């Protein structure tokens, strides 16, 4: 899971 | 302020194309000459802007098989189904000229422009 | 000995939700309490293991409507239904406890980790 | 394009  | 999961597009793709090569809740059967492909419509519509059309159009968005133009080569079309369900390209010296033509009936842009790109290069 | 478009799996899901954006080829409504949800039964299937067991179901694989279990609550599902089609997670303080039970009950396994990770660090 |  990442900050888009 | 959305958290993204990086490998769910890649994941969605992967179990639709299961459900391709286990044949589950395929709707259409693309004939391209003798030969026959199942395929799920919104993957192709997806995927290709001539498959866009066909299905959004009010009569043919119901029809369970449709026949592509007799000049389609059934191993290209093969290789761009492939593509569609994997964004894996098998392009090779003996196929690219069909894989291209395919492509460009197809309308599948990117694969269009790494066609002729690979052509340019021999 | 294939080559590779990087961005095609997300392209293909940026267009499965314009699909559902403008309600073309959606093939099953679900039903959570008195709040319908239009959508294609196979990105359900590729996102969710209890749609997966559902729709591979010989009898309910041809039902036009779902209703799911009514302890499930509306906003959580419409924040994993846009999830599903975009890779995006709208995951707040004031929804995580309703997405992790609605995750946990739709079998959507990375979003069960992320929420899990979330509550524990608060 | 990459090679996988
Ligand atoms: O090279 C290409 C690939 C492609 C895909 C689609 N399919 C869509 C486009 C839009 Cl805007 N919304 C929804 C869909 Cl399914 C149309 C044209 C082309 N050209
Ligand atoms: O967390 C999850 C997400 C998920 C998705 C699916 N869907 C499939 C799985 C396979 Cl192997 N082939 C095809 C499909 Cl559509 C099943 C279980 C789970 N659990
Ligand atoms: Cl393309
Ligand atoms: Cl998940």
């Amino acid at each position: 899971w990442v900050i888009p | 302020s959305c958290i993204q999961f990086t490998r769910h597009a890649s994941d969605v793709l992967l179990n639709l194309n299961r459900l391709r090569s286990r044949d589950i809740l395929t709707d259409v059967v693309i004939v391209v000459s003798r030969e026959q492909f199942r395929a799920h419509k919104t993957v192709l519509m997806a995927c290709s802007g001539l498959f866009y059309s066909i299905f959004t159009d009010q009569l043919k968005c119901n029809l369970s098989v449709i026949n592509l133009d007799p000049e389609i080569n059934p191993e290209g079309f093969c290789i761009l189904l492939d593509f569609m369900y994997t964004s894996r390209l098998n392009l090779r010296e003996g196929n690219i000229m069909a894989v291209m033509a395919t492509a460009m009936y197809l309308q599948m842009e990117h694969v269009v422009d790494t066609c002729r790109k690979f052509i340019k290069a021999s």
